[PDB]
Parts: structure tokens; C-alpha cells; sequence
RNA sequence: GAUGGGGAAGCUCCGUUUCAAAGGCCUGAUUUUAUGCAGGCCACCAUCGAAAGGGAAUCCGGUUAAGAUUCCGGAACCUGGAUAUGGAUUCUUCACGGUAACGUAACUGAAUGUGGAGACGUCGGCGCGAGCCCUGGGAGGAGUUAUCUUUUCUUCUUAAC
RNA sequence: GCUUGUGACGGCCCGUGAAAAUCCACAGGAAGGAAUAGUUUUCAUGCCAGGUCGUACUGAUAACCGCAGCAGGUCUCCAAG
RNA sequence: UCUAAGGGUCGGACGAUCAACUUAGAACUGGUACGGACAAGGGGAAUCUGACUGUCUAAUUAAAACAUAGCAUUGCGAUGGUCAGAAAGUGAUGUUGACGCAAU
């Protein structure tokens, strides 16, 4: 039975207007405007939330420490552990592939 | 009397097309040495759907041949198409769905979608969903293929001209009736303001040939020489005939 | 037929070290009680040795080629076993269930494949171990 | 802000230079048996962070008194 | 909605990357100098247009006749700029560990490229949080008490970081 | 339970439901780097600065618009038994 | 005023502990009253007419008028149809292309 009030004349419940309630150590129920949430950072090949790396609103990545946004892999954001374990290996088996793509022409080259 | 609606239309204001949310234009790749010559190879990255068309839009990035970049261009999808699929581009690709070859490339029978009128253009002719075009038949009296449009007619382009092998996706749409008037204005909300439509003949004289009243009815002929002036074009244009038909095929 | 051998050249495919080029040395084919499945005692480079041009100085050349070198047990599942091969003596010593434990030793073992690695790769004998294979 | 336990790193905190004064707070508190005991606060003020070192211990915590730099502005109470 | 332009007797109309020679970012040279220059990449590119859209960062207590997320007290955070000490790194020069998902107090990185966040409809049930609502014991204060009720009311609070 | 926030799902469309500033990251390896010594400010700590304009009150059966202290009109948030 | 049924948690077909209200039934009772105030559909048979939901004459007309989905006709393959402008290196449709745009 204790009623509050915006705390900055931004009178519409619109998304930037989000508010909580608290009590206070005044005994008092007070609104208390809370920031937007923050989205999972997502892999840049699948679209899936990288594991590892931290949840901030964007201008917070420019206070926080390194480590809080990476692994240490081939490609630490970015991309997703399963998608460079299939990436390697699509590297590995096509360049050998190739070696061979390119030796079997050169003996159909001969046997002309 | 008074400015007619359909001439209203003419200068934009409330009648110009909404397209905030339209993703890009739809085109082939600008036309180069790489497509003049040889063949060029993109994946299809994503395949999405374009307010205000249906026909869903394929996303496909090619490599840069001048610089180390990547360039995404925006096809019309054309059913088969498919997410990781490749992409062969110009005279020496093989003739498979999804590809874009020169008409002269292609032998008689072939079917393709959005074709260029004019080589280089990025396409023209057939890109509504379902659509596609026919190649008849080849004369390299001028590097010219003969076409059939969707419409019925055939039309003589240069070999030159792209198309791309199958048809453009977004099934039979129209196969759907509408059901209810909201799902018309939902429908024409991502288009333009030409909906719903008054009939000329419930407007006063003022407003509209049709008109005058005492009883709905035209009054004259609703069939209008070409020649007629705007503010007289209104009804069936310049009909060379009018009426219930049964019809069945089209020009050949 | 059995690969798996003593100087299988093969890439990890996990973890940290994925996407580089190794040799297993020792197969323990058998699950370790602390590894308890088929793992393998292996060696690679960490840090490639860099790309030489005829435009390259004297001590240029001497650092561009030096090698980063690591050792692991892992998985051989986290392995693509290659059809290469690379000789493994001068450091088949080095690279023991001993020398895992105590740093130190891991450490002196470094120092040997790397001396070992960095002469290979001079005079060319056994070279593709030696690139970086990108994706 | 921060709390602090290791009461030798503390010591350091003490001296330190940017840190001008402290402060020790006297608390009637009670343990989870429940009997009536001193437990004694220890805040530092330095430059951007307030650290408190927290003593339950009475007897160890008298004595630290004495062991504070004598070039520092304590606020006893 | 200016501009190279094109119409119009003209007030001006059209056009906005447009049939245009449309820039400016690093830093070497030079240490006559902080500076003209030698490198060089990248640029179909005015601007105005949201006090409800997007967006760097603050809270609780106290205070006035009238101000307060603005003053006071205390406790923080962001941005730009300076910087030194510590720590980390290296003779295997640009860190280790973990099979792996990944871990971390850090762990050089120009051009160029690429990816992500900004970033997004509506309805429904289901799960969870917060505040509120109801409520037992107890420590206080108020009320009623001819008669009854271990009773009725009420205080028991905790911010950003 | 009420109000709100939120998640993992599900229904709907010939509707599939902005943009830019801005911030990070990866790929790349140009280049700069130690042994009597250098690298490094995406780790901790420390120094400095943060301008201009608005900020009262009403917000409606009397502070706005309807000649007015007009039974009309005028956008929103909070919500007890 | 009673009866019965509908959960949770923890110890091995029971055993301990915690916690809700709701539903069906039965007896008793009254000036036969009881959704006791508040709240809250009258129903049926037909004819004319418009399919429906939607719309309009702000201030005398809300309707059988307008819309609509559905049906049909007409023009157009871009050197184009329809429309704009005094003129233009001018404009709408058009980020379009006949499963489209335009006109009835």
C-alpha cells in the first residue's frame, strides 16, 4: 500500500523507462530505474551464444579485463569450438584433396 | 469537377511505396570479366523473406576478384536453393538450379528467372514468385536468343542477357483466398495505399466520371480510347474486347 | 591398417592447441587411470616459424625461424591423423608419462624439441610440419 | 567497497600514502551460540575504496591498535 | 534540404550522388625544423530532422518558507587526458593450464578484411524473480475492556556499486 | 494470489514485424622487440579535468484550449482490504 | 453441523513430518426464505433487405448507402501502360516486371 513515482520526468512506460522497487534502509518503498538487459554475444558462424565470453551492454566491453571477452582457442569470440573443430578439419581435408585433385589430372595429363 | 483519384496517384505523397522495412534491392552481380569469360563462385549465405513481396530473397556473398574483401549480393531465391549452397556465375557455369548463365549458354528448353532485358540490366523479367521464362530457340545472326515471358509473349533478347537456371520460389500465394478484409490490409500495409477501393459509380459527379446518381450506373460506354485525356481514364482502357471469355492459352 | 604409430604426424582438433600440426610419440592405446581412455604423448610447434624472402637481413632470418614448441597428452579424438610422417628419436627420450608432473621437466623438454624442431626446419629435411595450415 | 582478510597485507594498506586516515568501529555483536562479544572493525580510507578489515577476536584485535603507523588520523568510536 | 549542374522573363523550379578535376587519415624523410615533404591505403560521400526511437556513466540518508537522482554527508561509476610503482612476460622471446567444452589478474599486433552487439511483430499457456497481498512466534507502542477476546491496530527497514 | 519483469516453448500471416551513430571481436602479420638486460598500461594501484541551455509550479469540475475560475475537450506511469 | 475425496517433503506396502483450499454427499434449522443489497439475456414464428466483421453525412439521415472477400472485364513486355509538371539532364507506380502495375 506504499505508491511510487518515476524518478526523471520520462513519463511513459516505454523500454528505457524500466523500473524496479526497493526498500530502502530509510523503511521507504522507493523506484529505482534499472538499465536495459544485456544480450549473450553470439558466434559468428552458427549464431549460438559463445560459451566463455561475458554479457555486457557494448560500451561496457571497453572497461572490462581481456580475459572476460575470449578463449584461448583459434578464434576466441567469434567463432564456437565445434565450428573450428569443423573448420580444421575442412581446411586439412580439402588442401590434402587438393594435392591429389591436382596429381590425378597430371597423370590423365600423360596417359594423353 | 474535381481532381480523379487515379490522377491523384501521380504525385506521390500518400500513394508512395512503403518500404522501411524492404530489405535491399534484388540484382544480379554487376556484369564482369569474371561472368564475361569464366565462372565465379558464391554460397548462399542466408535466405530470407522481403516485406512486401513474397518470393523469399537469397543473401549470397562472392569474393572480391580486384580486392580482398567479401561482396553479399541480394538474388531472388528460386526454390531448391538452399543455405551453403554454391553459386556459379557466367558463360562457362554449368547448368544446374540456382546458377546465373548468359541465355546464350543455355540450350533450348531451359527455364530461368529473373532474366536481364538488356545485358547488364540485373535482371528484369520474371522474379514474382513462381514465375520463370522459357528459352525457344537460338540466332547467332547478332548473338540474339528467343524468350517466353510469363505473360504469353515472346520476346528476342541478346544472348547476352543473364538468367538464372529454375524458378523463382513462393509456390501458388495465390492459391490462398484472402478470407477476410483484414488480411488484405495487412497485405497492402507492406505495399502502398491503394487499398480498399471505392467505386467510381457510389462517388458524386465531382469526384468521378461514373458519377452522377438517381440510381448506381455508368451511363456510357466504360471502355476508353487510348487517346482519351487523363481525368477520362477511367474503366477498361483500350479494349479491344470486353466481356466473359473462357480464354485457355495465350501467343504462339 | 593400425595407425597410431610411434612418428604419426597428425592435428589437434581441440582445445588451445587446435588447428596445429603434431607428432604423438608414445600411443598408450590402453586407458591411464588419470586419462582414462586412448590418449597419445605427443609434440608440436605452438609458434610457427615465420615466412623467409630473399629481402631478409642475417639476424632477421635467425629470429623469423625460431619455434615455440608445446607438449600434451590428448585425446585421440581431439586428433586428425595425417598420412605424413616425421622421425622421432632426438626427443623419443624427452617425452615420457615421467616428464608430466613437475613443470621443470615438462620444461626441459621444450628446450630440446625446440633445438631439435628449429634444426629440422633449416636445410629443409621434412618441411608442410613446418606451415601453418589456416582457416 | 571492498572487505580485506589477510591482516598482514593490511598493514601495508595502513602506511601505503594516500591513505591520510582510518577508522575503528566498536560492535556489540553476538555469535551463533549466542553470548555477548566484541567484535571491532578496522576501515581504511584510501583514495577510491574504503577497506574494512573485520577482527571477532578481542584480544587480537586490542593489540592492532598499537601497530597502526602513529602518523595516521584514527577516529576511535 | 544547400552544392557542379539542368529548366524558368523572373520571383525561383528540378535534382542529392546526381553526366563534377568534389577529400584526409596515418607517419616517415628532416632532425636547417616539428616540418615542407617521401611513403601509402580507404571515400559515389553537405546538412537539418526524435525532450516517447537508438544512446557512455549515481546511489542511499539528511536538509528548505519555496530546490534537489542538482545542495549536504557518505559511498560509486563513465569519459578524455596524463602517468609512475607494483604484477605479469622473455635466454624456448610476444603466458600457462585443460582430452574437450573452456579457464585466467594480465599475456605486442599496422594495412586490409570479416563477424557480433546497437536490432526490433503479436497472441497463448507453462517456469522462475521482484514488489505487493495474507500469515505464525517474539520484542515494543497504541486501542477496547459492564461482559467477552493469550484480543484489535501498528513498528521490526537495507540503495547504487 | 495481484501487478510487473523475464525465460524456454507454441499459434498466426499473399502481414514474417526500422535505421544510423557507436562498442567489441576474429582473420591477417606489417612491424617492433631481451640477457647485463626490454617488452607490455585489454591486470591492480595512483594524478588531473568534465563546459553550455533546461530544472519553480499547474497539468485540469479554477494554472492548457473552448471570449470565463465554462458539467465540453486534451497523451501517460504507480495502485491496498 | 457433519461425511468422504482430491498434495508436499524426508527415512526403508507401510512409516514420520509439513501444508492448502476445493468438490460431491448427508443431518439439523426458519413466517418456504436464501444470485436476499449490488450485479444481471425476455422469448418464439415469419416477410422485405444487405452475406458476414468493417465505413460515412463532426452539428436533423448509421441505413437497405460505401467498403469487403469472391466473380468478370480492360490496358501494358519498359523505345511500355496509367498518372504528374510551365519547362527540364523533371516526377508517381518503381527497392517494381504479368502469381505485376494500372483502369472499371
Amino acid at each position: 500500500a506504499q505508491r511510487v513515482t518515476f524518478r526523471r520526468r520520462n513519463p511513459y512506460n516505454t523500454r528505457s523507462n524500466k523500473i524496479k522497487v526497493v526498500k530502502t534502509p530509510g523503511g521507504i518503498l522507493r523506484a529505482q530505474h534499472v538499465k536495459k538487459l544485456a544480450t549473450r554475444p553470439k558466434c559468428g558462424d552458427c549464431g549460438s551464444a559463445l560459451q566463455g565470453i561475458s554479457t555486457l551492454r557494448p560500451r561496457q566491453y571497453a572497461t572490462v579485463s581481456k580475459t572476460h571477452k575470449t578463449v584461448s582457442r583459434a578464434y576466441g569470440g567469434s567463432r564456437c569450438a565445434n565450428c573450428v573443430k569443423e573448420r580444421i578439419i575442412r581446411a586439412f581435408l580439402i588442401e590434402e584433396q587438393k594435392i591429389v585433385k591436382k596429381v590425378v589430372k597430371e597423370q590423365t595429363e600423360a596417359a594423353k | 469537377g474535381r481532381v480523379i483519384r487515379n490522377q491523384r496517384k501521380g504525385a506521390g505523397s500518400i500513394f508512395t511505396s512503403h518500404t522501411r522495412l524492404r530489405q535491399g534491392a534484388a540484382k544480379l552481380r554487376t556484369l564482369d570479366y569474371a561472368e564475361r569469360h569464366g565462372y565465379i563462385r558464391g554460397i548462399v549465405k542466408q535466405i530470407v523473406h522481403d516485406s512486401g513481396r513474397g518470393a523469399p530473397l537469397a543473401k549470397v556473398v562472392f569474393r572480391d576478384p580486384y580486392k580482398y574483401r567479401l561482396r553479399e549480393e541480394i538474388f531472388i531465391a528460386n526454390e531448391g536453393v538452399h543455405t551453403g549452397q554454391f553459386i556459379y556465375a557466367g558463360k562457362k557455369a554449368s547448368l544446374n538450379v540456382g546458377n546465373v548463365l548468359p541465355l546464350g549458354s543455355v540450350p533450348e528448353g531451359t527455364i530461368v528467372s529473373n532474366v536481364e532485358e538488356k545485358p547488364g540490366d540485373r535482371g528484369a523479367l520474371a522474379r514474382a514468385s513462381g514465375n520463370y521464362v522459357i528459352i525457344i530457340g537460338h540466332n547467332p545472326d547478332e548473338n540474339k536468343t528467343r524468350v517466353r515471358l510469363p505473360s504469353g509473349a515472346k520476346k528476342v533478347i541478346s544472348s547476352d542477357a543473364r538468367g538464372v537456371i529454375g524458378v523463382i520460389a513462393g509456390g501458388g500465394r495465390v492459391d490462398k483466398p484472402l478470407l477476410k478484409a483484414g488480411r488484405a490490409f495487412h497485405k497492402y500495409r507492406l505495399k502502398r495505399n491503394s487499398w480498399p477501393k471505392t467505386r467510381g459509380v457510389a462517388m458524386n459527379p465531382v469526384d468521378h466520371p461514373h458519377g452522377g446518381g438517381n440510381h448506381q450506373h455508368i451511363g456510357k460506354a466504360s471502355t476508353i480510347s487510348r487517346g482519351a485525356v487523363s481525368g477520362q481514364k477511367a474503366g477498361l482502357i483500350a479494349a479491344r474486347r470486353t466481356g466473359l471469355l473462357r480464354g485457355s492459352q495465350k501467343t504462339q | 591398417a593400425k595407425f597410431l604409430k610411434a612418428g604419426k604426424v597428425a592435428v589437434v582438433v581441440r582445445g588451445r592447441y587446435a588447428g596445429k600440426k603434431v607428432v604423438i610419440v608414445k600411443p598408450h592405446d590402453e586407458g591411464s587411470k588419470s586419462h582414462p581412455f586412448g590418449h597419445a604423448l605427443v609434440a608440436g610447434i605452438e609458434r610457427y616459424p615465420l615466412k623467409v624472402t630473399k629481402k631478409h637481413g642475417a639476424k632477421k632470418v635467425a629470429k623469423r625461424t625460431k619455434i615455440k614448441p608445446f607438449i600434451k597428452v590428448v585425446n585421440y579424438n581431439h586428433l586428425l591423423p595425417t598420412r605424413y610422417t616425421l622421425d622421432v628419436e632426438a626427443f623419443k627420450s624427452v617425452v615420457s608419462t615421467e616428464t608430466f608432473e613437475q613443470p621443470s621437466q615438462r620444461e626441459e623438454a621444450k628446450k630440446v624439441v625446440k633445438k631439435a624442431f628449429e634444426e629440422r626446419h633449416q636445410a629443409g629435411k621434412n618441411q608442410w610440419f613446418f606451415s601453418k595450415l589456416r582457416f | 567497497a571492498r572487505e580485506i582478510t589477510d591482516i598482514k597485507q593490511f598493514l601495508e594498506l595502513t602506511r601505503r600514502a594516500d591513505v591520510k586516515t582510518a577508522t575503528v568501529k566498536i560492535n556489540k555483536k553476538l555469535n551463533k551460540a549466542g553470548k555477548p562479544f566484541r567484535q571491532t572493525k578496522f576501515k581504511v580510507r584510501g583514495s577510491s575504496s574504503l577497506y574494512t578489515l573485520v577482527i571477532n577476536d578481542a584480544g587480537k584485535a586490542k593489540k592492532l591498535i598499537q601497530s597502526l603507523p602513529p602518523t595516521l588520523k584514527v577516529n576511535r568510536l
